[PDB]
């Protein structure tokens, strides 16, 4: 389904890019962070934990992540607990393994940010 | 045999079903003749350790020898139960956020927001005297109960058991700013507690939520990383402006115990 969206449309892969690109902003501007590439800016976690709380409503203590990792493996932590916060909020598991976000997987990378669209379009 | 079987689910009459979100489910009921709230808790990945541990934690909630703390009154366990539930009384004016924010019959006036400060800092000397301290998610407005005479009642159920998530504060305009960065076994927890009660004073003094036009997240953010604070509110007093100032020092060791201040305030009652 999303794998077509993904391959055989490049236009609408770029269109569904500057869709996730738009909706990520709207809520990380508020921190005064941007995003410009959906290749890396998610890569280390950050993003991914601070964009779920600007989604569902908390904020996330500085304590319960690393705020800057230092390794790949601090990396990995903060996606694995991204995706334990997606889960709370009523997600199902996400697919890729939180490795496959630290190592710049495009693919993985915007499945889990299209199902962050497809629940929170309409979060003001 | 198990020391306490907590109360039996089946004798609970739910009535009317007051709110449901992320946590659970607040219903109003009745159980052996009293009038209460009944909180049906929602976790992921329940399991026995976790029922275990909730069996354990709820018995410390029971507090009945404080005017100023409103008790759990029982819990039911899960299993038998269908889900992990604590039970409350009802408070007929609800929580202090309601009565001060979403008040709509009449304004509670200073006389009584001195009382209220009172109140509250009665009920956390007393819970800052047990030893261990009983984990709660933070003292704020909606944590605090007005009971039918208007008093107010630090409430038991805000209690945070040890399987709850640590990672999705969703108060952070009371929490100090330590709490937002540091983990609680490396914060004094007491002093935390003296900061909720400064924005819990603006609150009372100015009469608007703290922070209210931003989300969770940007005053987390913000408080911890930035230095956000609450604007001191003009046309104080200089008595009340100092005790805000105190209770809300950077410094969590410079600020003031809830026994220091309940005499404060006891001088700022009409009587
Ligand atoms: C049982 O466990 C928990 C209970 C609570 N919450 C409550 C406790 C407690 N404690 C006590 N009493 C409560 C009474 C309530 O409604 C009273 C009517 C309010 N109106 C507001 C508007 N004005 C104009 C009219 C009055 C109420 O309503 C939702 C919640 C209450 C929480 Cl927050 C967490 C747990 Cl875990």
């Amino acid at each position: 389904a999303f794998d077509t969206l993904f391959d055989h449309a490049p236009d609408k892969l770029n269109v569904v890019k500057k869709t996730l690109i738009t909706f990520v902003n709207k809520h990380l501007n508020k921190l005064n962070l941007e995003v410009t590439e959906l290749e890396t800016q998610f890569a280390d976690g950050v993003y991914l934990v601070l964009l779920m709380g600007l989604l569902e409503g908390y904020f996330v203590p500085l304590h319960s992540f690393f705020l800057t990792p230092d390794s790949f493996e601090q990396k990995v932590l903060n996606v694995s607990f991204a995706f334990e916060l997606m889960q709370d909020g009523g997600l199902e598991k996400p697919k890729p393994r939180p490795e496959d976000i630290v190592n710049c997987d495009l693919k993985s990378t915007l499945r889990v940010l299209y199902n962050l669209f497809t629940k929170y379009r309409n979060v003001e | 045999m198990n020391k306490h079987s907590g109360i039996d689910f089946k004798q609970l009459n739910f009535l009317t079903k007051l709110n449901e979100n992320h946590s659970g489910e607040l219903w109003k009921g009745r159980w052996q003749g009293n009038d209460i709230v009944v909180k049906v808790l929602k976790v992921r990945d329940w399991s026995t350790r976790k029922s275990r541990d909730f069996n354990e934690e709820c018995p410390r909630l029971r507090i009945f020898s404080h005017p100023n703390v409103l008790p759990v009154l029982g819990a039911c366990q899960s299993p038998p139960a269908p889900h992990p539930t604590l039970i409350t009384h009802w408070m007929p004016y609800g929580s202090l956020y309601n009565v001060l924010h979403e008040g709509t019959n009449f304004v509670v006036d200073q006389s009584q927001a001195v009382k209220f400060a009172l109140d509250m800092a009665r009920g956390m000397a007393f819970l800052h005297t047990l030893e261990p301290l009983i984990p709660r998610h933070a003292l704020n407005s909606r944590s605090v109960m007005i009971d039918e005479d208007m008093t107010a009642r630090i409430s038991m159920a805000d209690v945070k058991f040890s399987f709850q998530s640590p990672g999705r504060m969703y108060a952070p305009a009371w929490v100090a700013p330590e709490a937002l960065q540091k983990k609680p076994e490396d914060t004094n927890r007491r002093s935390a507690d003296m900061w909720s009660f400064a924005v819990l004073l603006w609150e009372l003094v100015t009469r608007e939520v703290p922070f209210a036009d931003l989300s969770n997240m940007e005053i987390g953010m913000k408080v911890a990383l930035e230095g956000l604070r609450p604007t001191i509110p003009p046309g104080i007093s200089p008595h009340v402006s100092k005790l805000m100032k105190i209770c809300m020092n950077e410094d969590p060791a410079k600020r003031p115990k809830f026994d220091m201040i309940v005499p404060i305030l006891e001088k700022m009652q009409d009587k």
